[PDB]
RNA sequence: GCUAAACCUAGCCCCAAACCCACUCCACCUUACUACCAGACAACCUUAGCCAAACCAUUUACCCAAAUAAAGUAUAGGCGAUA
RNA sequence: GCUACCUAAGAACAGCUAAAAGAGCACACCCGUCUAUGUAGCAAAAUAGUGGGAAGAUUUAUAGGUAGAGGCGACAAACCUA
RNA sequence: CCUCCGCAUAAGCCUGCGUCAGAUCACACUGACAAUUAACAGCCCAAUAUCUACAAUCAACCAACAAGUCAUUAUUACCCUCACUGUCAACCCAACACAGGCAUGCUCAUAAGGAAAGGUUAAAAAAAGUAAAAGGAACUCGGCAAAUCUUACCCC
């Protein structure tokens, strides 16, 4: 019953998912959604009087392509300065004892900020705002084995990327800063590159009493 | 394997402390001080070893005399069972009689 | 050999030494005639349990209560409270006798007395 | 014949023998409490 | 009965039973004799349903649900113990003028250590004692050097004692 | 542990001598 | 607690705690400066500037004082990472976590300038010990953290086994020169004729 | 123990590189080691 | 009946022994085995005697006893810690009270059946299971 | 590359200085650590021997009231060892 | 607390012969002749078989006594905690 | 299939195969939680004087010797109760889950209590038995051992 708690400089979730529109790709209640969104950038700007919504999606492009360098050369100090706790884990546990190679060739389009969400102030005195940036660069990637051979993707080829990433920053924490929280991947979304090697899934793994039953 | 596998801590001195800046002050008091103190004067240890040297039995024996009343009982013991075995030794062994 | 390091209770040595040690409580009574036991009420203790029907004092006190100097109570207190009023009000009308103080309470001997206040002959 | 089976345990004996009122007992015996006292001994009697 | 034994059912499986502070000593000063008796027996009530839920908390082997409950009803005890006691020594020293409530003196002993041999209650008078005569309040002179090694071992223990405090102090002065 | 600083010094180098011979430089 | 007993992080007593210093743990002792009561300048929630290391100039909340090794743990800053419910091959959840700092890497601030200070402790017209600065010269009161023992005096209720703060300080005592056992002899009217004789006491 | 020997490592290699070519534990173990190198010497 | 304080003497003829203010603290015990309707279990101090015991649960609790057998348990001292040194688990008395007035008791059942944990099961419940099909291939890069 | 190996700190030693240690409650000379009964008793005596005398038999230094010096002198002693 | 001897107050001894037994056969029990095994063993003196005794100067449980310039001994210079 | 065991008491020991959770010859270990309840046994008794020759052995007959284990009265004093303690176990003394030592009552003949073989093969040597033609002490220091069941005589 110590009075000593956990300082968390972040949450464990996403404040009212950006449901991704269908044909956002495909193509090359407004008002509620950009109300939600009006209100809370009000709220942000309480707490900051000097965010400019028209300045952050080149912030947010600058922290990716810096975060996901810093997945180049292992620097984990930055890139716990331009990503949050939550999303260190799932960005550096698999890579652990590979090499990744990755680039940012160019942008197809600007970005644009499409969510802006805020969290009520009983998370422990603590208020958090969430924005969402939605993105389409053109990217490289090469994931090299722990014996430098080849897993995924190829080394040069630029090949199109669609991501909606949600930032997050702190807003009551005095050195607070805008952080890439996670990312939504939508449930329409491409398949995947296919990987470079064969996979065998195993079947049930039967004890003698048991009988295959298909 | 008898030997340390790291550099020891440094072992930085001070040769200006003021007791090694002021080794040796006062020891001609009686050739330069009309001979109103001498240098064993200067000397401070224990009561029985204040300007005298001796050889291992002659200390014992002399302890005995100056604070063997004043002692406690063990190492008073232990002081006789050392006079008697130094007596033994420097009175009847040798290669030199 | 045995163990001398542990306590030595009347669960250890023979029959006699078993019977012979206890366990600390003290005597009700006296042995007599055919190892017959006599047990005498005056020397078993009798509880002097109160009525605890009106009583406002419950195991614990509210936390919404002045905090209270600490004061250890002397027998310069307890003087001064209990028979210095007496002693003054009879002064000033003038019939004190500095012979019998026996009426402003002291007591000249413990004998005689039900709770004797040295040497102490009352339970807690 | 066979040896090593020479304490047979009877606690009367034991206090009887070498408890603390024997040692009491004797001026001797006081010193052996008074030796234990000193070297600190947890079980100064039996 | 019983049931006093016992919390309140509705208590039972709560997790957390609020409480209220201890009776601090001054208050208990306030309040008089026969409600410091009262009170006794309420708080010794409350001691025995506290301890009997801490044993069937390491039966089940469950957390006992507030055992701040169980170490403020013991201090709580312990202060109205020191009241009453205080105003029995207070009375003891006006009229007797005894500090102690038990008879004792300071005796020697076959060992030749000085001790405060507290008295004991008899029917028949010392002389006539049995038990009493057999024990010896006195040192017979084999006692003295026994004496003096024993206060020679308290002396090297106090001098190892403050060494060690002089050599630890230059240790902090090496550090700091 | 013993006093001293020389014979450990001597030890240094000859474990740097052998990691040298151990883990070639360029 | 053990003698040359290593504080940490944990508070002496726990789980975790009882896994980093058993009852077998001999260390090499930690040598802490004596830094007495009466010049103790860190309070619990007293805002303070790390001076040293990452985060240094920076300001925030100490949380937590470890006297006996001249820790403060600030609020968030300090901080390094480790996970939290490493059960299964989850990994868990990394949270961040405050290493402690010494009273010579934290410095507490005048709360108009914000900027670190130095309190002397200096006695006022009331007797109040209180924190005076050395550049500037005001008063940083101590901090209000909440309690010891939990319990919030404003929303505190009474419950059935609490006596009434009235009936607490009700003042029932009478000083008279009897005793408990003579007055509650009195009041329940037991009565006792036979008198107590005397007993040889040696 | 004041004044050991803090370089007797340094001695027994002295003595046991002239050993490391020899066939069993004379080649390791300086008691049996040194009585075969001053042979060998 | 009191721990730790000396007894006056009582000589015949003699006022009788009177205690005010008890130390004697008792716990009722789930039993361990089967018992009677009319049996309740205490842990008493090695002290009380079970005349003290009637007593004090008919002066203190007003409850109706017909009969009391005590027991003294021995506590283990077989434990030893790191130093081989025997740990002793304490010695109590064990008392059996039968009720009167056939009374009955049953001992009861007193044990009917966090943001940060909140976090937690948030995360791990968010976290799913790698596929197998990926090969092992880092799941976050959108490439 | 296993077993291992390394490690500075607990503390300690010699001095100086300075006169050291005993009533929470309760229990404790009986079979100590035992609430509670007709007794009684009571302390004081030269150490000796190993060893040295090349055996051993008289003999063979053992703090006794601050240093030093007189002086290993006078003396003693199987006039030997030694003191 | 073993053992030698003693004190106090105890206990055990089937069956058969003859009826008188420090009598014979013979259990339990006490001892330990001879052989084999064992020899860092199950055992710092044991095991299996074979034996001596088994109403007697017997065997044995408990408490006590005598202590080293000694004790105690149906003298083996035995035994007095391997 | 064995049972030369067993079940109690005494002495000794002091939680030492009860329940739950947990590890790493084969699965009584660690921590926790429980338990042995008095009627059996222990723990006894006011004084002073005084009394107490006649065994035991089925106690009869009977015979003893070594000559034995059990008893009061008078006169004062005397109101009260069922306290306290032991009670478990696969257990003690032998450094050990030791083929040893260990009092008494019952069963001694079992209603109690237990298992000689981890699996195979079936060499030597060695251990423990069983059978052996013809002979029958020729063996050996000696009929030791074994088998029979057996005469007479020296010395001490
Ligand atoms: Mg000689
Ligand atoms: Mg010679
Ligand atoms: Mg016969
Ligand atoms: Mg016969
Ligand atoms: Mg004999
Ligand atoms: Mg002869
Ligand atoms: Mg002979
Ligand atoms: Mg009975
Ligand atoms: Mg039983
Ligand atoms: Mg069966
Ligand atoms: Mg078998
Ligand atoms: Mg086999
Ligand atoms: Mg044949
Ligand atoms: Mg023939
Ligand atoms: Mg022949
Ligand atoms: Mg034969």
């Amino acid at each position: 019953k110590s009075d000593r708690s956990i300082h968390l400089a972040c949450t464990a979730g996403i404040f009212d998912a950006y449901v991704p529109p269908e044909g956002d790709a495909r193509i090359s209640e407004r008002m509620k959604k950009t109300m939600a969104s009006q209100v809370s950038i009000r709220r942000i700007k309480d707490y900051d009087a000097n965010f400019k919504i028209k300045d952050f999606p080149e912030k947010a492009k600058d922290i990716f392509i810096e975060a996901h360098l810093c997945l180049n050369n292992s620097d984990h100090d930055r890139l716990h300065t331009l990503v949050t706790e939550h999303c260190f884990p799932d960005m550096t546990w698999d890579i652990k004892y590979k090499t990744v190679r990755w680039s940012f060739v160019e942008s197809l389009e600007p970005s644009h900020v499409v969510q802006v969400r805020c969290s009520s102030m009983m998370n422990q005195g603590n208020v958090y705002g969430q924005i969402t940036v939605r993105m389409h660069t053109r990217q490289t990637l090469a994931i090299y084995d722990r014996f430098g051979r080849l897993m995924y993707g190829q080394e040069d080829v630029p090949k199109d990327v669609l991501e909606y990433v949600v930032f997050e920053k702190q807003l009551t924490n005095p050195y607070g800063s805008w952080r890439m929280h996670t990312k939504i991947v939508p449930p329409w979304a491409p398949p995947k590159q296919p990987i470079l090697k064969t996979v065998m899934i195993p079947g049930p793994q039967l004890k003698p009493e048991e009988e295959y039953e298909e | 394997i008898g030997i340390r596998l790291t550099l020891p801590p440094p072992k930085v001195v001070d040769r200006w402390n003021e007791k090694r800046a002021m080794f040796g002050v006062y020891d001609n008091i009686g050739i330069l001080g009309n001979f109103e103190k001498h240098p064993k004067e200067l000397i401070r240890g224990p009561i029985w070893l204040r300007g005298w040297k001796g050889n291992e039995l002659q200390r014992c024996i002399r302890k005995r005399k100056m604070v063997g009343s004043r002692m406690f009982a063990d190492d008073l013991h232990n002081l006789n069972k050392r006079i008697r075995y130094l007596y033994k030794h420097f009175n009847r062994h040798g290669k030199f009689r | 050999g045995a163990d001398r390091m542990s306590k030595w209770t009347s669960k250890r040595g023979p029959r006699s030494f078993r019977g012979r040690k206890g366990r600390g409580a003290k005597g009700i009574g006296f042995l007599t005639s055919g190892w017959r036991f006599v047990q005498i009420k005056e020397m078993v203790p009798e509880f002097v349990v109160p009525d605890l029907t009106g009583f406002k004092l419950k195991p614990y006190v509210s936390y919404l209560a002045p905090e209270s100097e600490e004061t250890p109570l002397t027998a310069a207190q307890l003087f001064s409270e209990a028979v210095a009023p007496a002693i003054e009000k009879d002064f000033k009308d003038g019939t004190f006798d500095p012979d019998n103080l026996e009426k402003y309470g002291f007591e000249p001997t413990q004998e005689g007395k039900l709770f004797q206040l040295y040497p102490r002959n009352f339970l807690r | 014949k066979a040896r090593g089976n020479e304490y047979q345990p009877s606690n009367i004996k034991r206090k009887n023998k070498h408890g603390w009122v024997r040692r009491l007992s004797t001026p001797a015996g006081v010193q052996v409490i008074l030796r234990r006292m000193l070297k600190g001994r947890k079980s100064l009697s039996h | 009965g019983l049931e006093e034994f016992f919390d309140d059912p509705k208590n039972w499986g709560q997790e957390k039973v609020k409480s209220g502070a201890a009776w601090t000593c001054q208050q208990l000063r306030n309040k008089s004799n026969e409600d410091l008796h009262k009170l006794w027996y309420v708080l010794l009530k409350e001691r025995n349903m506290l301890l009997t839920l801490e044993q069937e908390a390491k039966r089940q082997r469950l957390p006992m649900p507030s055992p701040e409950r169980l170490d403020k009803v013991v201090d709580s005890m312990d202060a109205l113990d020191k009241v009453v006691q205080e105003r029995e020594d207070a009375l003891r020293l006006l009229q007797t003028g005894q500090e102690r409530a038990r008879p004792g003196a300071w005796r020697r002993d076959i060992f030749g250590r000085i001790i405060w041999h507290k008295f004991k209650q008899w029917v028949i008078p010392w002389h006539l004692n049995k038990r009493y005569n057999r024990k010896r309040f006195f040192a017979l002179p084999y006692v003295d050097h026994f004496l003096r090694l024993e206060r020679e071992k308290r002396a090297r223990i106090k001098a190892r004692k403050e060494n060690l405090e002089r050599k630890k102090a230059k240790i902090l002065l090496k550090k700091f | 542990v013993k006093k001293g600083f020389r014979a450990a010094f001597r030890f240094q180098k000859e474990l740097e001598r052998q990691r040298l011979l151990r883990c070639p430089p360029p | 607690l053990p003698p040359h007993y290593r504080y940490g992080m944990s508070p002496p007593g726990s789980v975790a705690d009882k896994r980093k210093n058993p009852p077998w743990i001999r260390r090499r002792p930690v040598v802490v400066e004596p830094i007495s009561d009466e010049d103790w300048y860190l309070f619990c929630g007293d805002t303070v500037e790390i001076l040293e290391g990452k985060d240094a100039g920076k300001q925030g909340k100490v949380v937590q004082v470890i006297r006996q090794r001249n820790w403060v743990v600030v609020g968030g800053l300090n901080t390094h990472y480790r996970y939290i419910g490493k059960t299964m091959d989850y990994r868990g959840t990394m949270i961040p976590s405050e290493a402690p700092l010494l009273h010579r890497q934290v410095k507490l601030v005048d709360p108009m300038d914000r900027k670190p200070t130095e309190i002397e402790w200096r006695f006022t017209e009331a007797g109040e010990r209180v924190r005076v600065s050395t550049r500037s010269g005001r008063i940083i009161p101590k901090p209000e953290f909440p309690r010891a023992d939990g319990i919030v005096p404003e929303t505190w209720i009474d419950g059935p086994k609490d006596t009434s703060v009235e009936d607490a300080l009700e003042r029932t005592y009478v000083p008279c020169l009897k005793t408990l056992q003579e007055e509650v002899m009195e009041a329940m009217g037991i009565k006792e004729t036979r008198k107590y004789k005397k007993v040889y006491w040696y | 123990l004041r004044n050991r020997v803090t370089d007797r490592y340094f001695r027994i290699q002295e003595v046991l590189k002239h050993a490391r070519h020899f066939r069993g534990r004379k080649n390791r173990c300086y008691r049996l080691a040194v009585r075969t190198v001053i042979r060998a010497f | 009946m009191a721990r730790n304080v000396v007894y006056p003497l009582y000589r015949l003829g003699g006022p009788q022994l009177r205690v005010f203010r008890t130390n004697f603290f008792i716990q009722l015990v789930r039993p361990g085995v089967a018992q009677p309707e009319d049996t309740v279990q205490f842990r008493i101090p090695m002290e009380m005697t079970r005349v003290d015991l009637r007593n004090y649960l008919e002066g203190i609790y007003n409850v109706p006893v017909a009969a009391v057998r005590t027991r003294v348990q021995h506590g283990s001292n077989k434990r030893r810690d790191h130093r081989n040194v025997r740990i002793k688990k304490p010695d109590y008395k064990v008392a059996y009270v039968q009720l009167a007035h056939g009374q009955t008791f049953t001992f009861p059942d007193l044990f009917p059946e966090d943001d940060l944990y909140s976090m937690l099961e948030e995360e791990r419940q968010q976290r799913q299971s790698s596929d197998p099909r990926r090969g092992g291939v880092p799941s976050w890069f959108g490439l």
